[PDB]
């Protein structure tokens, strides 16, 4: 058993309220919010203890928490401004012991923006390897290209008949803007997937590229013409080529 | 809960001469639980700015305390100590002996 | 020097 | 020459009149050092000999707050204790730590303690080892597990094996003067009549530090130890002690009576008689 | 007042060199030292916990050391490995504001690169047609080895990614690549890895 945090991801305006919420692992009685942002790293927020607040950090007042007879803990983030921008971590341990160890969850990344007409879904493209790869090696590497999705909540997986694989993936650890001198331009990632050439050369293989991207919830409104850039996934497909 | 009963021994930092000064102490120990009352007496009154030292035990957890003040011996001056604590009946009063 | 340690019964 | 640093810690909860009563006070050997009280208008701890009065301001604050965190810790625990008791809010109660370590004559780690106590009685303590524990009842081994699983005895054993023994050394070093200069006592004896027949022969020792002294009535070179009125060694008052040791000897036999006096202070144990 | 230093904030290792990984604090009073390692779409998980008054933790390839006198520690990571990947984080448990207060405080962290060996390299520019376009395509640099510094776009229309490595696991075939595309008509894949230092034994197909 361990930390488990929701949402995975959130996208939302300013001046918006969230709720980040927090199960701790079995028999841990106190739980604690963190603030990983870029300009200050990681930070302690609050922590509770069986329900009561025990420590608090430089939590601003408009953060408020609560940890509920279930031990389970909301974060509540309201008045949301661009600086709260952050992955925001839940971590428990069994008491208020100094001598043992915190345990994490896999975190709450969180996006605040001015204005949402820049939200956008990816345009997900898979490409074919060169044959002439094909001959100088015997491999094949099938490039990927998700293009032109803002913000870069984006999760890429290669399928090879209906099965994620990972041997053989590379994928950039980081979107690198479209215009990189603005801080609300579009994203692009790309991925690697290369496999032996008698494995592409053979037509019965599908291969796929998925993109699970993360954009506008419920709490959000949406008066505009182009269509909602909800939670959604993009796919490119592509079969081998004898 | 286990209860102890204090100790006490009342007598004089340096040895009595009549009209020097020097300090009358009221050294209490062996006693459970810590809260005790402790009265330095001149002539049965209870005398003030009696200081006391910090409290402590020993290895069986019973505690001890020094109380003091600085006092006159005269030769008619009869002073005392007054220790109340929760194994008590009533204060138990311990006369100070320049001998002892 | 004191020793650094909050152990809860 | 073997010497030793405590830590004594008291809680004591008045429920109804406010937060509990906290006392905790520091020793090398004999010598208080270091006190911290929580009915103190000065919520800090404050030094008791001259020797640490030369810690800098880091020193003195990190004291404190250690101080102020065992203070919750206690306060915490014994709520937590009226629940592994079964007890009601109502009560007075007493919670007791005591921790610190033994050096031998080379400053070598000799013995480690750390033990608690709820109502005069003990509760947990960590064995010799270092890497266990003895719990009075099954209240004690509910905090045992949860200090075995918190590995509580882990960072007991560096401190006592390092920061305990390596800070007894400063301190013994800094207060050599005092702490590892004995302090001879100063004695005589004293005749008081009882009847015509009988007086008593009381043979005194003051000022002495350490408290450590064996004070042994001789009637020719014999020794009276099962009629000798003996004493606890008592504080003067000035970090030095008092002792004395009486018997009651028959009239014109006073010269037959001798007082021993054993200390480290004493460069040759001391023969006293009766000296009018 | 706490507050945590590592250096350096990224390091980049040949695959099966010993490292080390420096950490510094403000505050000697602390409860306990920590070292993480956070992954990208993982969680963090503490390494090594190191006890007050204790010096040194070992776990597995891994020994830190603490020096409260000094504050400071040192995560030695012995024969790195490619998983071995990850922001280490330095953290330290210290009292915060409250009697018997505690909290984590954490260092930005050191972003380490295990570079594996690349022997044997075969230096490379491929092009790749869009399985839905055949006027769309990529051009990909791959099979260079860890010393070849790429660099992003020469011009603002063109899109350059940095190497990245992808391991083969099955024939232990592990190769760098990175891919750049334009909208440009004269978008040769000559030109795409122009500002690059790539090494003049590479393939250029057709």
């Amino acid at each position: 058993s361990g930390v488990t945090q929701t949402p995975k991801h959130l996208i939302t305006a300013t001046g918006q309220r969230v709720t980040l919420r927090c199960s701790p692992r079995s028999g841990d009685l106190s739980v604690y919010w963190y603030q990983q942002s870029l300009d200050q790293g990681l930070q302690f927020l609050i922590q509770y203890y069986n329900g009561e607040e025990r420590a608090k950090g430089n939590i601003l007042e408009r953060f408020s928490a609560q940890q509920f007879p279930d031990l389970h803990s909301e974060l509540n983030l309201s008045s949301l401004e661009l600086g709260d921008s952050a992955l925001y971590f839940c971590a428990s341990s069994v008491g208020t012991y100094s001598t043992d160890t915190q345990y994490f969850g896999p975190g709450t990344r969180l996006t605040v923006l001015e204005d949402l007409k820049n939200v956008f879904p990816p345009e997900v493209a898979v490409f074919e390897p060169s044959e002439a790869e094909i001959s100088h090696t015997q491999k094949a590497t099938l490039v990927c290209l998700a293009t032109g999705f803002y913000p870069d909540h984006v999760e890429l997986s290669w399928w090879v008949n209906g099965k994620e694989v990972h041997s053989g993936v590379c994928t950039d650890p980081q979107p690198l803007k479209e215009q990189p001198a603005l801080n609300d331009s579009r994203y692009a990632l790309s991925s690697r997937l290369r496999v032996s050439a008698t494995f592409w050369q053979n037509p019965r293989n599908h291969f796929r590229c998925q993109v699970q991207f993360y954009g506008l919830s419920e709490n959000d409104e949406w008066t505009q013409d182009r269509a909602k850039p909800v939670t959604q996934i993009v796919s490119a497909e592509a079969w081998g080529r004898a | 809960m286990i209860q102890r009963t204090p100790k006490i021994q009342v007598y004089s930092r340096h040895p009595a001469e009549n009209g020097k000064s020097n300090f009358l102490n009221c050294y209490v120990s062996g006693f459970h639980p810590s809260d005790i009352e402790v009265d330095l007496l001149k002539n049965g009154e209870r005398i003030e700015k009696v200081e006391h030292s910090d409290l402590s035990f020993s290895k069986d957890w019973s505690f001890y305390l020094l109380y003091y003040t600085e006092f006159t011996p005269t030769e008619k001056d009869e002073y005392a100590c007054r220790v109340n604590h929760v194994t008590l009946s009533q204060p138990k009063i311990v006369k100070w002996d320049r001998d002892m | 020097l004191r020793v650094m340690m909050l152990a809860p019964f | 020459g073997s010497h030793s640093m405590r830590y004594f810690h008291t809680s004591v909860s008045r429920p109804g009149r406010g937060e509990p009563r906290f006392i905790t006070v520091g020793y090398v050997d004999d010598t208080l050092f270091v006190r911290f009280d929580s009915d103190a208008a000065s919520p800090r701890e404050e030094p008791r000999a001259p020797w640490i009065e030369q810690e800098g301001p880091e020193y003195w604050d990190r004291e404190t707050q250690i101080s102020k965190a065992k203070a919750q810790t206690d306060r915490e625990d014994l709520r937590t204790l009226l629940r592994y008791y079964n007890q009601s809010e109502a009560g007075s109660h007493t919670l007791q730590n005591m921790y610190g370590c033994d050096v031998g004559p080379d400053g070598r780690l000799l013995r480690g303690y750390h033990q608690d106590a709820y109502d005069g009685k003990d509760y947990i303590a960590l064995n010799e080892d270092l890497s266990s524990w003895t719990a009075a009842d099954t209240a004690a081994q509910i905090t045992q597990r949860k200090w075995e699983a918190a590995r509580v005895a882990e960072q007991l054993r560096a401190y006592l094996e390092g920061e305990c023994v390596e800070w007894l050394r400063r301190y013994l070093e800094n207060g050599k003067e005092t702490l590892q200069r004995a302090d001879p006592p100063k004695t005589h004896v004293t005749h008081h009549p009882i009847s015509d027949h009988e007086a008593t022969l009381r043979c005194w020792a003051l000022g002495f530090y350490p408290a450590e002294i064996t004070l042994t009535w001789q009637r020719d070179g014999e020794d009276q130890t099962q009629d000798t009125e003996l004493v606890e060694t008592r504080p003067a008052g000035d970090r030095t002690f008092q002792k004395w040791a009486a018997v009651v000897v028959p009239s014109g036999e006073e010269q037959r009576y001798t007082c021993h006096v054993q200390h480290e202070g004493l460069p040759k144990p001391l023969t006293l008689r009766w000296e009018p | 007042k706490q507050e945590v230093t590592q250096i350096p904030a990224a390091l980049s290792v040949p695959e099966g060199e010993n490292l080390v990984l420096n950490c510094s604090f403000t505050d000697s009073a602390i409860y306990n030292l920590q070292w993480f390692r956070q992954d990208p779409g993982k969680g963090l998980t503490s390494l090594l916990l190191i006890q007050s008054s204790q010096r040194e933790q070992t776990s597995g390839r891994l020994n830190a050391s603490l020096d409260k006198s000094s504050g400071r520690s040192t995560l030695y990571i012995a024969a790195s490995q490619p998983g071995d990947s990850a922001t280490y984080l330095c953290a330290v448990n210290s009292p915060g504001s409250g009697a018997g207060s505690y909290q984590l405080t954490f260092g930005k962290g050191t972003k380490l690169s295990v570079i594996p060996n690349i022997q044997n390299p075969d230096p490379a520019v491929y092009q790749l047609r869009d399985s839905k376009s055949s006027d769309k395509s990529v051009c990909l640099f791959t099979d260079f080895d860890s010393q070849t510094n790429v660099s992003q776009s020469k011009d603002s229309d063109v899109y350059i990614t940095d190497k990245c490595v992808l391991d083969m696991r099955s024939m232990d075939f592990k190769s760098n690549s990175a891919v750049a595309w334009s909208n440009k008509s004269d978008f040769a894949c000559a030109n795409a890895f122009n500002n690059s230092i790539i090494p003049e034994d590479t393939f250029f197909p057709s």
